[PDB]
RNA sequence: AUAGGUUUGGUCCUAGCCUUUCUAUUAGCUCUUAGUAAGAUUACACAUGCAAGCAUCCCCGUUCCAGUGAGUUCACCCUCUAAAUC
């Protein structure tokens, strides 16, 4: 269609079955259905662990470069994965929620020691 | 400088040793069948068709690259101790690209230590076969690549197809490719079916393996028994070039060995059953006195 | 610094094109300004309801 | 064809399916086959085979029992042959039938 | 219990011959074109149906990855395809077990199947690239500074802290706490 | 979802948007992170934007572009 | 039997068996040919056998055929810049004219191969889309990844039975 | 295409009505200061502004 | 450049009854998807001619216009390729009725 | 279609109708478990509950998603070019 106002968005699209998720990195317009008209599929993210166990993710880094240089507004889980990868700096919230658990384990360590 | 597998001289020598049996290169295989086509030609066009069949047999008989093993990669790109302890399972990543060659694209792993380690060789092969699948390769290693199963196909004399399966599954610079190839070569040296690996592209590879880690005794044995005599000599010649500091080589340029002598020299110098080599030459020359009398 | 992977591809690309050129891949940052969460907007780029 | 020994063949009959014309036409055609040696003798050329299963290898099936003709066969470009629209339909994939390639029992 | 024996016995050459096991069976159906699927199971419960199929008629014909003669009986010889269930007359159950058995024999070695010579995966076989060689290490990595210093906690001045409190009092939450290091 | 003309409900005719408890050092260090990130990914975005513009400009008119154009024209003549 | 003298001309392999893939400069091809005369037999056979092959491969080029208007058979090419190439065909043959136009105003093998390479760039092996465009639809296949529930039941880590 | 004259006319008079009888700033951001409810808007104010 | 689809079209003049306009008939070859034989299909084009130089029956090359003049005039005359009867052999620039040379080529 | 049944006293030809195959909905009779896909007939009338917030006041969003198949060649390519994202 047209969608009055809007931009492209590198985002994740769910495409699996119940209790078995899968996200395909898609460069779709923001005002479009989640699973819908994507301009270019840029990658895939299988979040369930392998039999060996490696949680595979894939990225057409060159085409992601092209669409970012064309004006794609990357969404927050995409920023997380690109930090995890190393194409983008580690996201602030992925270090902040880290330090929130670090101190939460401590809250437990001390309480546990008092119990013992 | 020592010529490797891909020098012009050694590549031509290995070629003649292989041989081009058209009825073995282009052989009836049990695939899906379509009705055969028919043509009517003269003797000249029949000769042209055989020449083109020979050229296509050379194309099918181009030698696979024998290469050295690869150093197991262990290179930590980065280490985010702040991310350490957040995720439980690893997260492998692949620049799928489209035009970057597969030995040039970046595949990395993120571990629960925060380490952004570069992906290993096995993980690299697995990842490229997932995202860029090539016909034949299954990311789980085939169970046919074991001791008892490989021995079963060895007993059923299936060595060419062993090498074919190894080619499809594993990359030549990989350890498995080398181990499986060398175990097959030791097996065929133990019993010995050099006609079974003749006219196949994996002959030049058996030769280098044997000459480099020298066990070419059974090679010369079958070669002369089967009257492959320009071959035998070229095989010695290749041994003499690959080991130029051998006393056999010294005796070769001292005694101006130019033909069969080149072999007798080898027997009397480094052949582990030189009595058998020399004896089969005497029996070959007894048969030669016979067909020279026939001539 | 460039992010780790991007740094690796850049040093590898130039390593390939040829010149070794082992300087660190820095990028300029002073071009980017630092307007914080108090800077005001414009009323024509706005619209009263 | 089980009484004759023919094991692999395709056959479609159309027009009137009368049994006492079906058998007679079948025997007429099968007894008026032209064999490879007769073709080689009639044309003076080698009759050679090209299977896709073996490869580019030429397989001589019938050579003439007399002299070999040395003028090559005339490559008549764009041959004037009467084609069957059913064959061309099956080749181009516009033959849509829910009856054609059905899973049947042996022979 | 252990196969590879009956097909070399005498009763196999008495009941069958050099002929296939499945070359005597005709499935009863509404005439003309057969239904394009055989039954799902000759043996329901422990009862055998009216026309037992080629495999379900001689309890002795066991199916596994080592019964090579039966496997080559049910697979074609001039073409490397497994014969389909209407062709042979076997049930959907056995056909499935036969596909499993043929596959298991194929990657156990006790079955011949044509393997195509594959062409090399890549053209250049070098290993001289950054993903397959080393990289010159990061200043942070030869040191121990974290990549991008903004990841480390660094307490701002208490003047900024109290300015924050002046902005957000009342609903203000607790204090801070420099984050720990080796969380258990 | 709803449109501009759906009567608003009763349950939401009154509902306090009680805001989240603001912690202190996390808020300021989090701001210093948010600003650093926006800056470095802005730098990466400018790099990618100029690379795309470079690709467009050299594909339209580069040096190999003019080379193949003049070769095609000379071959035509 | 298919109707017509040479039924091979309407068989969709003969049409995509031609070799002339006109450049993007040509717009109009005009074929003036003579029905009688022993010299214009090449042009007559070129109209009969090869004009169908030219249009299938060059689908947007106007090909107009003119009969006995001039005493000599000839071809004309109106090109987008404004050009009017003339190729007389008297005392030639249809294969000769075929070769002639593939040399003069026809794309080269490198050009069609290169143009072909750009096409394959679209069908990408890694992409996971429905079987009309891609090759795999989920990673529920790649053996080693968790299967699709439907085929293999998932362990009791699934929700509901938590 | 049959012209949508009525739709165009309705658009035009809607625009002219919006231009002319536009509600002003006074009867817009005014405030019942006890319950924090503006009028003609009916929405109260966020928690950082009471 | 031009917003007109058809850039260059060779056609035939049907009528000159409108002032400074020629009604022209382009004939293109469209493939019957079933019969696979190319059948001529015609589209009527209205060309602008300023000099009233084309009569009915001429073959005319029409080029496009950057932007249509009238509702249907989207093309202009580029050449009266073949003038009714007065046709000059392009190969030998000597007049020719049809199949015969009015003026001889070996002049 | 690998085809078959049926005109007649009988045969041959032409021919219609039907059969055999696969899918979908509904009806009958009868039905154990587990997983998963899919799930008004009606553009007829709808009780009731919920589906649009956010936010230091401005704005922004409620023009999207989600739904339906009434109407029906406003969907594709090129030229030109306005919102829009860089
Ligand atoms: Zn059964
Ligand atoms: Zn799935």
């Amino acid at each position: 269609k047209a969608y009055r106002g809007g931009h492209l968005t590198i985002r994740l699209a769910l495409g699996g079955c119940t209790n078995r998720p899968f996200y395909r990195i898609v460069a779709a317009h923001n005002k479009c259905p989640r699973d819908g008209r994507f301009v270019e599929q840029l990658g895939s993210y299988d979040p369930l662990p392998n039999s060996h166990g490696e949680k595979l993710v894939a990225l057409n880094l060159d085409r992601i470069r092209h669409w970012i240089g064309c004006g794609a507004h990357l969404s927050k889980p995409m920023e997380k994965l690109l930090g995890l990868a190393g194409f983008f700096p580690l996201h602030p919230m992925m270090i902040t929620n880290a330090e929130r658990l670090r101190r939460k384990r401590a809250r437990e360590v001390l309480l546990a020691s008092q119990k013992t | 400088k020592k010529p490797t597998f891909m020098d012009e001289e050694v590549q031509s020598i290995l070629t003649k040793m292989t041989g081009l049996n058209l009825q073995k290169t282009f052989k009836p295989a049990i695939q899906e069948l379509k009705p055969p086509t028919y043509k009517l030609m003269t003797q000249a066009q029949l000769e042209e068709a055989t020449r083109q069949a020979v050229e296509a047999a050379k194309v099918r008989l181009k030698m696979p690259p024998v290469l050295e093993e690869r150093v197991p990669i262990n290179d930590v790109l980065a280490e985010d101790k702040i991310l350490e302890g957040t995720e439980t399972t690893k997260y492998v990543f692949t620049d799928i690209s489209y035009s970057i060659p597969h030995r040039e694209r970046f595949i990395v792993v993120r571990e629960p230590s925060g380490t952004l380690r570069k992906a290993s060789w096995e993980e690299r092969d697995r990842m490229i076969q997932v995202y860029f699948p090539k016909e034949g390769r299954k990311i789980l290693t085939p169970i046919i690549f074991k001791e008892e199963n490989l021995r079963t196909m060895y007993s059923q004399d299936r060595h060419v197809d062993v090498l074919n399966l190894c080619f499809a599954q594993f990359e030549p610079d990989s350890t498995e490719y080398i181990k499986v190839h060398h175990k097959t070569y030791e097996d065929i040296d133990k019993r010995g079916k050099y006609d079974l690996l003749r006219s196949t592209r994996y002959f030049g590879g058996m030769v280098w393996y044997f000459v480099n880690n020298k066990k070419i005794d059974g090679l010369l044995i079958d070669q002369i028994q089967r009257d492959l005599i320009d071959d035998a000599t070229n095989l010695v010649q290749l041994y003499h070039v690959l080991h130029p500091d051998g006393q056999s080589a010294q005796g070769a340029k001292d005694q101006a060995a130019e033909g069969i002598n080149l072999i007798k020299v080898f027997a009397k110098t480094e052949a582990q059953k030189g009595a058998y080599i020399e004896l089969t030459l005497q029996t070959y020359q007894e048969a030669l006195s016979r067909h020279s009398a026939a001539s | 610094p460039y992010p780790p992977l991007l740094r690796a591809m850049i040093i590898a690309e130039r390593q390939k094109n040829g010149d070794t050129s082992t300087e660190e891949p820095m990028l300029n940052v002073q071009r980017i300004r630092m307007e914080p969460w108090d800077y005001p907007a414009k009323q024509e780029d706005k619209g009263r309801a | 064809c089980r009484l004759i020994g023919i094991k692999d063949m395709y056959a479609k009959v159309s027009g009137s399916i009368n049994m006492l014309s079906l058998t007679q036409g079948l025997f007429r055609g099968l007894s008026r086959q032209e064999t490879h040696q007769q073709l080689a003798d009639k044309k003076g050329l080698h009759v050679v085979e090209i299977r896709e299963e073996c490869g580019p290898l030429p397989i001589v099936v019938a050579s003439p029992r007399g002299p070999l003709r040395k003028d090559p066969e005339p490559e008549d470009e764009v041959p004037d042959v009467k084609l069957d629209w059913e064959d061309v339909k099956t080749a181009q994939g516009m033959k849509r039938s829910v009856w054609s390639n059905l899973k049947r029992a042996a022979t | 219990d252990e196969p590879w024996k009956y097909l070399e016995s005498e009763e196999y050459q008495e009941r069958y011959g050099s002929r296939p096991v499945w070359a005597d069976y005709r499935r009863n159906h509404k005439g003309g074109v057969p239904p394009q699927r055989t039954r799902k199971t000759c043996i329901r419960r422990n009862k055998v149906v009216g026309n037992p199929c080629p495999i379900c008629r001689d309890h002795k014909l066991h199916v596994d990855f080592r019964n090579v003669k039966l496997l080559e009986q049910f697979v074609c010889a001039h073409t490397g395809i497994i014969f389909y269930a209407p062709y042979t007359g076997v049930c959907v159950k056995q056909h499935k077990r036969l596909t499993q058995a043929i596959q298991k024999a194929r990657d156990h070695g006790l079955l011949i199947y044509h393997i195509p010579q594959v062409e090399p995966r890549d053209l250049d076989f070098s290993t001289s690239h950054g993903a397959v060689s080393a990289t010159p290490p990061a200043p942070t990595l030869v040191s121990g500074d974290p990549w991008y210093p903004w990841y480390n906690w660094k307490q701002p001045p208490e003047r900024e802290l109290s300015r924050l409190r002046r902005l957000y009092q009342g609903h203000l939450q607790e204090e801070s706490g420099p984050p720990p290091e080796s969380m258990p | 979802r709803k449109t501009r003309h759906d009567p608003l409900a009763k349950s939401k005719i009154e509902r306090v948007n009680m805001p989240p408890a603001v912690d202190p050092a996390e808020f300021f260090v989090l701001m210093e992170r948010y600003q650093h990130y926006r800056q470095t990914v802005r730098a990466l975005r400018m790099e990618f934007v100029s690379e795309v513009q470079r690709k467009v400009h050299e594909a339209r008119a580069g040096v190999l572009a003019e080379r193949k154009a003049l070769k095609d024209a000379a071959e035509h003549r | 039997p298919m109707k017509g003298r040479f039924p091979i001309r309407r068989t969709l392999q003969y049409l995509s068996q031609g070799n002339v893939v006109f450049k993007d400069s040509v717009k109009v091809m005009t074929v003036n040919y003579n029905t009688h005369g022993e010299l214009g037999e090449g042009a007559r056979k070129f109209v009969f056998f090869n004009i169908p092959q030219i249009q299938y491969k060059n689908p947007w080029v106007q090909i107009m055929m003119f009969k006995n208007m001039t005493p000599s058979p000839f071809l004309r090419f109106y090109l987008d810049s404004g050009e009017q190439v003339l190729v007389d065909v008297e005392t030639k043959s249809n294969k000769e004219i075929m070769e002639h136009i593939r040399k003069i105003l026809g794309k080269n093998e490198e050009t069609l191969r290169e143009e072909e390479e750009e096409k394959k760039q679209l069908s990408h092996p890694a992409n996971f889309g429905p079987r009309k465009y891609c090759l795999r639809e989920c990673i529920c296949e790649v053996e080693g990844q968790v299967p699709c529930p439907s085929l293999v039941p998932l362990p009791k880590e699934m929700r509901g039975k938590y | 295409v049959r012209p949508r004259l009525i739709a165009e006319l309705a658009r035009r008079v809607r625009a002219l009505r919006e231009q002319l009888n536009r509600p002003r700033d006074s009867q817009l951001y005014a405030v019942d200061y006890e319950t924090l409810t503006r009028p003609f808007s009916g929405r109260r104010l966020p928690v950082r502004a009471w | 450049r031009s917003s007109v689809h058809a850039r260059w079209i060779v056609g035939k003049v049907i009528g000159t009854k409108m002032q400074k306009t020629a009604k022209v008939r382009v004939t293109r070859l469209v493939l019957d998807p079933y019969l696979l034989k190319y059948f001529n299909k015609r589209k009527t084009y209205f060309a602008h001619d300023a000099l009233q130089q084309c009569t009915v029956g001429d073959i005319v090359l029409l080029r496009a216009l950057p932007v249509p003049r009238a509702k249907h005039v989207k093309h202009e005359l580029a050449e009266i390729v073949f003038k009714v009867g007065k046709v000059i052999d392009p190969v030998t620039g000597k007049p020719c009725a049809g199949t015969t040379y009015l003026e001889s080529p070996l002049s």
